RNA sequence: GUUCUGGUAAGCAGGACUGGCGAAGAGGAAUGAACCUGGCACUGUGCUAAGGAACCCAAUGUCUGGACAGAGACCGAAAGAGGUAGGUGAAUAAAAUU
């Protein structure tokens, strides 16, 4: 079964980290960014060494497309978390889901 | 318990090498003798500072009844002489963590046939 | 602020003393008597034959409770090398009260009190017995603890006075006559 | 933090240098711009040379040396204005500069009296051996004679949540 | 991260303070299972807590109070209670992230053998001065009518038998596996399987 | 503004709301404390209304501070009920364990034979049935099941209930096939000891005399008559209102 | 907002000066015509204001003093004692005290 290797072939090779929130004010919404938490990066001079890196988001349950994937745009507040874009913006139903980040960049054309 | 007074040997938060008070200014103030080592080339450094109470925690005691700075230098170079930043697991190349990770891995394999 | 706070209490020939946490407790001829001190901030610890307090850096009213603290073990030592008594005595202008002691020192009923016909009934708290004085109007508690000994002639004194009765006419009464250290 | 300047100038009118008198200050505050500004403040009211006819020549930074972070006691007199009125009085410090000294006092007045810092005036500040300290509360420090415990409590690590049974504190 | 699972030892902790860092691991996707509710810390004299408590009693709806207020008196339910409105349950999302969340009073016969987590900022002796007062919510809530605990006691011995038990049974093969590996019998295999992967 | 007299309410808020109770037979709730002290005893029983009248008694209460010389004595007229009450039989256990959510039972262990009556209450309809009830329970005795089953019981319980139905072909006026069925506590003793008593009685009969006595107080538990849907004078006692 | 006249006053009646709402959206004071920031065609990337930074909710921590009242962060007078932190001026002193 394809998804079960294709699982472990990620988890050898990236970080991990989780989506928690679309970038906002306290009123308003901007849903073509993210913001995602990386695991063990916990000051905003250790985050600085991500931005570029390319992230996916695998989900095999899909009918329609099993991974998207973005890249890390920028740094966020002073704890380490970071700011993303995506080739399609990512819903309310996909907060709190987990994302792989890559170890190598890539351009903001490529996405 | 240990207290604090002219020779109390103490770590800063988040900190792995000693580090030695001088003088006592207040009920929540000290002059300290410092000790940290720049990792990109082990070049070290040691100086005078200014300090809250609250920031340090004690766990010795020496002597220094006299003594000059370059004296107290020395004492703290030999005391944090055999410490280290991080464990040497993280710093060798790759194979070098191999050949090291084999030792544990295959010494698991003999004590769970042995036991 | 206090720099720094010290108080010192010496051990008798006798006596032996332990301290788990701040739990203190005492050891002597007439018993054991034990008390938790983990409500109060201070330091306590064995030294040179003394019990030793401490504090550093603290606020007027944090040093009260030190003190208050040494005193309190100062009566737990003398008390084990010594008991403590308290005397009470029957006053009466018309109606005599009588007194009975039953349970082998542990109860006592009062009968008579002004002329009422119904008793009443006294538990002793922990270590404590209670004896008959130098003539039948008198009574006497013994025991270890001057904090147990000295609540129950307090709760006797207490209950034994008039009620909606002008008390500068019927004076009637029971109270504490005498009380220390025994001899 | 606190710094010390020290500020010179003179009068002029519709011509230069109307007077061959030249005027100092010495003065503790943030910046050059704060030092300027007390030096307007004490002409206008000690004399009665408004802004507009009046140059500053210099300002200087006055600096110690104090290579080995040595301890000494100082003394401070100061006043204050209240609701009431102005009110005067001295206190004693430790430190290791006069600026450091400074920086106390004006912290103590606005804990223990509710005054902003822009209301306290320093009058003088000295240097004072053993024999000379007047009140109790820095007497034991000077004579050397402390020593105390840790009352506060220190964290292992950054983490926020670690196994039941690590080592949490210090 | 969904799919990620924690055990917190209540106990020492202060109930606002541990209460707000748990919320916001449910809104990441986490499941979290508190054990032992009825040790956790509030500052203060227990007299105050008494009154803030009966001022809540008095609150009921005025025309039908089968749908006022519901006061719950249980240590697992009002610690439950404080963590869900720190929490948007008005909505969907809130909805979902409650129902990620299990208190129990006591250690349950599943979660005895489960290592377990703890937050060393929320602690008494981190984030409080030692000169002052505090209780614990199994003292307050026996107070408004709690009735289970006597079975909670009976739970607490249960625990400590396990624990002289795994502590003994561990210390023995600490003991035995660290004097048989000195052994040449054992030193001699490293090179016989070494050989064959050398 | 405020009403212009007082008076007291109507009815009492204690029994509201007023709904209609579900079935007709009531299960006692509520039992008095255990005391290890005692010996094993049964606290209650089920028995049937069947009419009142009235007796004549002798007495001889008064104030204990009346200072009449003379033991006077006194004819009083008093109304009775009378409750018939056959023996029940004994057909099984249950064993209950306490948790933070109260009782909650752990097993029920039933007698190897039992009667027709009682099987005809776990049907719905009396006469027509393959009567396929409790055929295969039997080889549970054959096979130990019953021994692992009381093992059980006695090592992890807190409170020993027996199983009770009654005789309804002895009494021919209810017009009644099926038996009704009660759980009764059993007080007195240790867990082992009460395990043991049950264990001696089922299939046997226990005679009311067993559990009461004359002269001792006891509570009844039941259902009131019916009275239908009905309006606020009769159900809360207000008054009715100006004639015209 | 700053000021004035009549009235015990009033979200009361009536004038003067400089900006508003009327005819003004957006972000902030939980909510509010008029208050704070600041004037709008339509898109994209960066930065700041006012106001925030345990959690709801994007971003939070540190140092030094005070304070124990179901207090305060939101909140009433003349009159006062008690507890505690500091200033100044009088004494006395065989630790200090008033």
């Amino acid at each position: 079964m394809e998804v079960i290797k294709k699982i472990e072939l990620k988890e050898r090779v990236c970080a991990k980290g989780t989506l928690y929130s679309h970038k906002r004010s306290k009123k308003n919404i901007y849903p073509r960014y993210s913001l995602i938490t990386i695991e063990n990066v916990k000051t905003r001079e250790a985050a600085m060494k991500y931005v570029g890196n390319a992230v996916e988001l695998f989900k095999p349950e899909s009918t329609k497309e099993e991974s998207i994937h973005g890249i890390i745009k920028a740094v966020h507040g002073r704890s380490g978390a970071v700011r993303a874009k995506f080739s399609r913006n990512i819903s309310p139903v996909e907060m709190g889901s987990k994302v792989y980040i890559k170890l190598y960049k890539m351009n903001e054309d490529e996405i | 318990m240990y207290f604090i007074k002219p020779g109390c040997l103490i770590k800063k938060k988040f900190s792995i090498y000693t580090s030695i008070v001088i003088s006592v200014i207040d009920n929540n103030s000290v002059v300290i003798q410092s000790y940290d080592k720049s990792d990109n080339g082990d070049v070290i450094s040691i100086d005078r500072e200014v300090i809250n109470v609250s920031k340090i925690v004690p766990i010795g005691n020496i002597d220094i009844k006299n003594k000059s700075k370059k004296e107290i230098d020395g004492i703290l170079v030999e005391e944090n002489r055999n410490l280290k930043n991080k464990d040497d697991v993280l710093l060798m190349n790759d194979f070098e963590r191999f050949k090291e990770q084999l030792k544990k891995e295959v010494e698991d394999m003999v004590i769970e046939e042995m036991a | 602020v206090y720099v720094y706070v010290e108080e010192k209490v010496q051990i008798p020939e006798g006596c032996k003393v332990e301290v788990v946490n701040k739990k203190v407790t005492v050891t002597g001829p007439k018993g054991t008597v034990s008390k938790d001190f983990s409500h109060i901030f201070v330091f306590i610890d064995i030294h040179e034959e003394n019990v030793r307090c401490r504090l550093w850096n603290c606020r007027k009213q944090e040093r009260s409770k030190l003190i208050t603290c040494s005193k309190l073990i100062k009566n737990m030592i003398d008390g084990s090398m010594s008991g403590y008594f308290y005397e009470l005595k029957a006053a009466y202008k018309h109606f005599p009260i009588t007194f009975e002691i039953k349970e082998n020192g542990k109860l006592l009923i009062v009968k008579n009190f002004l002329g009422q016909k119904w008793a009443r009934e006294f538990k002793m708290i922990g270590d404590t017995i209670i004896k008959q004085g130098v003539t039948k109007d008198h009574l006497i508690l013994e025991g270890i603890s001057k904090e147990d000994v000295s609540q129950t002639a307090g709760l006797i004194q207490n209950n034994c006075l008039p009620k909606n009765l002008d008390r500068r006419i019927f004076q009637d009464g029971v109270y504490i006559a005498t009380k220390g250290l025994i001899e | 933090a606190i710094n010390e300047y020290k500020v010179y100038g003179i009068k002029i009118d519709d011509n230069g240098v109307v007077g061959d008198e030249v005027y100092a200050h010495i003065v503790f505050a943030t910046n050059e711009l704060l030092a300027k500004s007390s030096f307007n403040k004490i002409l206008k009211k000690q004399k009665k040379i408004k802004p507009k006819n009046t140059k500053v020549i210099k300002v200087e930074e006055i600096k110690e040396d104090n290579k080995d972070l040595d301890v000494k006691n100082y003394g401070i007199d100061y006043y204050y204005k209240s609701k009431r009125c102005d009110h005067k009085g001295y206190k004693e410090f430790r430190g290791v500069s006069r600026c450091h000294a400074v920086d106390k006092l004006l912290c103590d007045i606005g804990g223990r009296h509710s005054v902003k810092r822009n209301l306290i005036f320093i009058m003088k500040v000295k240097e004072l051996t053993v024999d000379e300290i007047k009140k109790d509360k820095i007497k034991i420090f000077a004579m050397e004679d402390v020593e105390y415990p840790a009352y506060r409590n220190v964290l292992r690590s950054n983490k926020l949540f670690v196994s039941e049974n690590e080592k949490l504190f210090n | 991260m969904i799919g990620k699972r924690i055990v917190i030892d209540a106990i020492g902790h202060v109930a606002g303070k541990l209460a707000g860092h748990i919320a916001k691991e449910l809104m990441c996707g986490i499941e979290v299972v508190i054990v032992h509710a009825e040790n956790v810390m509030f500052t203060g004299p227990i007299k105050r807590g008494v009154g803030k408590f009966n001022s809540h009693l008095n609150k009921s709806c005025s025309y039908n109070p089968l749908r006022g207020p519901f006061h719950l008196r249980s240590p697992s339910m009002h610690l439950m209670k404080v963590i869900k409105r720190k929490l948007p349950h008005r909505k969907s999302k809130g909805q979902i992230a409650l129902k990620r969340l299990q208190v129990f009073d006591g250690c349950p016969t599943e979660y005895l053998s489960v290592e377990k987590m703890v937050c060393p900022r929320d602690k008494l002796e981190y984030t409080t001065s030692p000169i002052r007062k505090s209780y614990k919510l199994g003292d307050l809530m026996i107070k408004f009518g709690w009735k289970y605990e006597s079975v909670v006691e009976k739970m607490n011995q249960n625990e400590e038998q396990f624990k002289i038990e795994e502590t003994e049974k561990q210390k023995v093969k600490e003991q035995k596996i660290e004097e048989l590996k000195k052994s040449n019998k054992f030193q001699q295999r490293v090179e016989e399987i070494m050989v064959q992967m050398a | 503004s405020c009403r212009n007299y007082s008076a007291p309410r109507h009815g009492s808020l204690a029994y509201c709301p007023k709904k209609r109770a579900k079935t007709t037979k009531p299960a006692i709730k509520s039992f008095p404390k255990d005391d290890a002290s005692k010996p094993v005893h049964l606290t209650g029983y089920l028995a049937y209304k069947v009419g009142m009248t009235h007796v004549v008694r002798l007495s001889t209460r008064r104030s204990k501070t009346e200072r009449v010389l003379k033991e006077t004595q006194k004819e009083v007229l008093d109304a009775v009920t009378i409750l018939e009450v056959p023996a029940m039989r004994i057909f099984g256990m249950v064993g209950y364990k306490s948790t933070v959510n109260g009782l909650k039972a752990i097993k029920t262990v039933y007698a190897e034979h039992l009667d027709e009556q009682v099987l005809a209450r776990l049907r719905k309809r009396n006469s027509r049935s393959s009567k396929l009830m409790f055929k295969l329970y039997p080889q549970k005795y054959e096979n130990g099941d019953i021994k692992r089953d009381y093992e059980l019981l006695k090592r992890e319980s807190d409170v020993v209930r027996v199983l009770a139905h009654t005789q309804v072909s002895k009494i021919p006026s209810l017009n009644l096939k099926k038996a009704h069925i009660l759980e009764i506590q059993l007080n007195g003793g240790t867990i082992e000891e009460k395990i043991e008593w049950a264990i001696e009685r089922l299939e046997k009969e226990i005679p009311v005399s067993e559990v009461f006595s004359q002269q001792d107080l006891i509570d009844v538990i039941g259902v009131t008559k019916g009275k239908g849907k009905e309006g606020t004078t009769k159900r809360f006692g207000t008054t009715i209102l100006q004639h015209k």
